[PDB]
């Protein structure tokens, strides 16, 4: 069965590495299982405060620096938010360009997360040295598509590289890894460790290509610079040769997704099938992404090709519409002044007030977003369940492929394994849609290169920008007064998933998901990492 | 087994865009860099160890017999004894001060570590400062939000193989920051002819006219963007958008409003 110690007592993991930003996780363990948890975000910057009084046109440039991992997405949400506030409908070409840059970001972000952030929780890199490269090549032929990168010679070259590195005595990023010397919670055969490690190295190169693709439309990566109120600035991005290069690079990236990412994900999932029984939550939310109509927040919600919705208590038979009026944020268990509970983002308040480390009454810089009083998990798994429940044909097909490959029911996806699988599932789907989306904008751009609409700054208004970023439902909310920012509030996927308890004392999704976590070795609590990383945490996003 | 110079990389008040930028290097790629050239001994974004095991790895590096170079990403939040930014239960300012004391050199990657960056923008609720100000020591600054990996990796390699590069008044290597964005801009002929786009929807904008009237800060920004490009493909002005002046100290406050020159 699943390795589990008899450990009873506290475990603190700070820093949580292989995430963006600064997270401290505290748990109480009893007989080798987590019985209580706290998600404590450890940095505050205060972008909402900084924005007050500024030019609404400036917002997107400040908010994009909420995070450089999910670069672009905040510029997009801010741009959508100001477009809404000034009541401008962006030209079709701008919708297409903005949505393709989001798609390119999914591809880059998800590849890097699986390999460079998450894989080390499941893959013992040093055990790869024990593998026979010939047996590894044979195994690779049996879990993944044929490719020269998986040949015995290629895998041997990787092993030889890793061997020289380890034997140097300078382990670098692998220093003190939880897998050193072996670990009961690490299940993979050496051959699979070697295959995954080879791909990990390949993925470091392939992510450069995914970023290049993104920058053809985005201007640069990280931190794109092509969005403006009313649309986009990048006329060259509508033209033939840039788009052919965009297509070519995207195809290389997608070949890697299909040749390496999904196959490695599925192999990991098969070996760690027990993780389908760990780390589940019950409620899911998405604002949707990849809309055919982004003229308004209402139209975004309704026409998102990755649909919006709300699932409650795992009931896939009842996907509700998103009520943007029902979102609010509590600060009862957060490092903010008293009086700030129950605030809809249009009425948001950001009044920082620190107490002390591990104050169980105030233990995080994140606010606690709630939906009609319920915590909501956001991100690939939420999108995946919502799309699946709605019978979105691409999600139905791919989810069923995964379920049939692993021989597990869809209910097994309410887990850390499912959360991890969903991320791959949607990456395959974005990939399958790239060519169609590119052709649509190429044809549209060739006929008429309108890219930015005229608009007028109102004296007083409000607006909201929605996006489903790689990590989930993102919203930016502005109040304009005297043509300046009177209030600007970010409610971010990380805030939904990793914030602290709400005003009712109710655990956030990551805190709930951590309950029941087995701990095989309290000294090296990789299981905590497996679940936390599966949520793809971004603390700079979460706190801003 | 040739010894590789130890590099300790700290993350303070940052967005991780500078880490992301660094791994876009292609000369060499990041794997070749950390396998062959440096020993990257602490790096929160990608390191295997977490929690106490990670903290121990940091202290091991800091105590390494051969010494180490320090890379700092992010500004330092100093309000309330530095407690608004913490790692492992220690204020970021405390850990950075400790790491810097014995560093062979300090490279600040990004405008945040160099100059204070986005969190230092008015009204600076965390009382964030740049590293040089917070520590009272000279730093090699690789600013931009984020900097080009060409500039960061080139600096690191220069430092390990040649010495400290010549720096300008703001601590930036002249190799990469010696020229104005504007002096190398393909739209310069339009600027000279007073051919400016009045809006992003205008025919002037479609025709690639100069973006100065739309707030371009190229004329006052030191960086190599139009010469080297980003991601081997593009840069902001090529994508039709004005330069924000993101490699300039305190640009959040000196270069705003971004879409004006006022
Ligand atoms: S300089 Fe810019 S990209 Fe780098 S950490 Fe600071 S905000 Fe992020
Ligand atoms: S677009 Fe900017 S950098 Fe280029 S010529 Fe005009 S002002 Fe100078
Ligand atoms: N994806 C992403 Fe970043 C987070 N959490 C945002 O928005
Ligand atoms: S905004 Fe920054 S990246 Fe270059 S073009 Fe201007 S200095
Ligand atoms: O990363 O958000
Ligand atoms: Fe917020
Ligand atoms: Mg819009
Ligand atoms: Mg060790
Ligand atoms: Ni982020």
């Amino acid at each position: 069965p699943t390795p589990q110690s008899t450990f009873t007592g506290p475990i603190v993991v700070d820093p949580i590495t292989r995430i963006e930003g600064h997270l401290r996780i505290m748990v109480e363990v009893e007989n080798g299982k987590v019985k209580d948890a706290w998600s404590s975000s450890q940095l505050f910057r205060g972008l909402e405060i900084i924005l007050k009084g500024r030019d609404p046109r400036d917002a997107q440039h400040f908010t994009q620096r909420a995070c450089g991992v999910c670069t672009y997405v905040h510029a997009l949400a801010s741009s959508r938010c100001v477009d809404d506030a000034v009541k401008v409908s962006i030209p079709a070409n701008a919708r297409m360009m903005r949505n393709l840059v989001m798609a390119s970001q999914y591809l880059h972000d998800h590849l890097v997360h699986f390999y460079h952030l998450h894989a080390l929780d499941w893959v013992d890199v040093t055990a790869a040295l024990k593998a026979d490269p010939n047996k590894a090549a044979k195994l690779a032929a049996s879990i993944a598509p044929a490719r020269p990168g998986n040949s015995a010679k290629a895998l041997k070259a990787v092993q030889d590289k890793l061997k020289a590195f380890v034997e140097s005595g300078q382990l670098g990023i692998f220093t003190n890894a939880y897998f050193l010397g072996g670990h009961k919670a690490y299940y993979l055969p050496p051959e699979v460790n070697l295959i995954a490690t080879a791909h990990y190295l390949e993925a470091l190169h392939m992510q450069v290509k995914a970023a290049s693709a993104m920058a053809i439309l985005g201007g640069k990566n990280p931190h794109t610079q092509f969005t403006v109120v009313g649309g986009c600035s990048n006329y060259q991005g509508l033209t033939k040769d840039p788009l052919a290069n965009y297509l070519a690079l995207s195809k290389e990236v997608c070949q890697f997704v299909n040749e390496c990412y999904i196959p490695d994900l599925l192999a990991v999932a098969g070996f760690y099938k027990d993780w389908g029984g760990i780390g589940g939550t019950s409620n899911y939310l998405a604002f949707g992404e990849f809309a055919t109509d982004d003229s308004s927040p209402s139209k975004h919600l309704a026409t998102s090709q990755f649909p919006s919705g709300v699932i409650t208590g795992r009931d896939l038979g009842k996907v509700d519409n998103v009520d943007l009026g029902a979102i609010y944020e509590d600060v009862k268990y957060s490092w903010y002044a008293p009086g700030g509970d129950g605030k809809h983002p249009y009425d948001g308040v950001t009044d920082p007030k620190y107490t002390k480390l591990d104050d169980k009454d105030h233990y995080s810089w994140m606010k606690a977003p709630r939906y009609k009083g319920k915590a909501m998990e956001v991100g690939p798994l939420a999108r995946t369940f919502i799309a699946y429940a709605k019978g979105q044909p691409d999600f139905k097909k791919v989810v069923d492929m995964v379920l049939g490959k692993l021989s597990v029911p869809a209910t097994a996806l309410h887990s850390t394994l499912g959360r991890t699988a969903a991320r791959g599932i949607e990456t395959a789907i974005v990939c399958a849609n790239m060519e169609k989306w590119i052709k649509e904008m190429a044809d549209s751009g060739a006929k008429d290169n309108t890219l930015c609409a005229k608009w007028e700054m109102p004296e007083e208004s409000k607006g909201v920008g929605l996006a489903d970023a790689p990590r989930g439902a993102l919203s930016h909310w502005i109040r304009i007064k005297g043509k300046k920012i009177d209030n600007f509030q970010l409610v971010v996927p990380a805030t939904w998933n990793l914030g602290p308890r709400g005003a009712q004392g109710d655990k956030s999704p990551v805190e709930e998901a951590l309950i029941g976590t087995p701990i095989a070795d309290p000294k090296r609590p990789v299981e905590i990492l497996r679940t936390v990383h599966a949520f793809d945490p971004c603390i700079a996003c979460g706190v801003h | 087994a040739k010894h590789r110079p130890s590099v300790v990389w700290l993350h303070n008040a940052e967005c991780t865009g500078c880490t992301e930028a660094a791994i876009r290097t292609i000369k060499p790629y990041i794997d070749a860099l950390i396998l062959d050239t440096i020993s990257l001994d602490y790096q929160e974004t990608i390191m295997a160890a977490a929690g106490e095991a990670a903290e121990a790895a940091l202290h091991q590096a800091l105590e390494g017999k051969d010494g180490y170079y320090l890379v700092v990403e992010g500004g330092l939040p100093t309000i309330d004894g530095g407690q608004w930014g913490m790692v492992a239960g220690h204020p970021m300012i405390e850990t950075t001060k400790k790491a810097a004391a014995k560093a062979k050199g300090i490279i600040c990657i990004g405008t945040c570590s160099a100059y204070g960056g986005v969190q230092k923008a008015k009204p600076n609720p965390s009382q964030a400062k740049g590293v040089s100000e917070a520590l009272g020591v000279k730093t090699i600054n690789i600013p931009g939000c984020p900097p080009n990996p060409i500039n960061f990796v080139g600096a690191v390699v220069h430092v390990l193989t040649k010495g400290i590069p010549d720096l300008d008044e703001n601590g930036r290597p002249k190799l990469f920051y010696g020229e104005l964005v504007h002096d190398n801009c393909p739209r310069l002929p339009h600027f000279e002819a007073s051919e400016f786009a009045p809006s992003f929807d205008s025919e002037e904008a479609k025709k690639g006219f100069c973006l100065y009237e739309l707030g371009c800060k190229g004329p006052v920004t030191y960086n190599n963007c139009p010469k080297v490009l980003f991601n081997q493909v593009n840069w902001p002005v090529q994508a039709g958008h004005p330069c924000l002046g993101c490699s300039e100290p305190d640009f959040w406050d000196t270069m705003t409003p971004f879409y004006e020159q006022g």
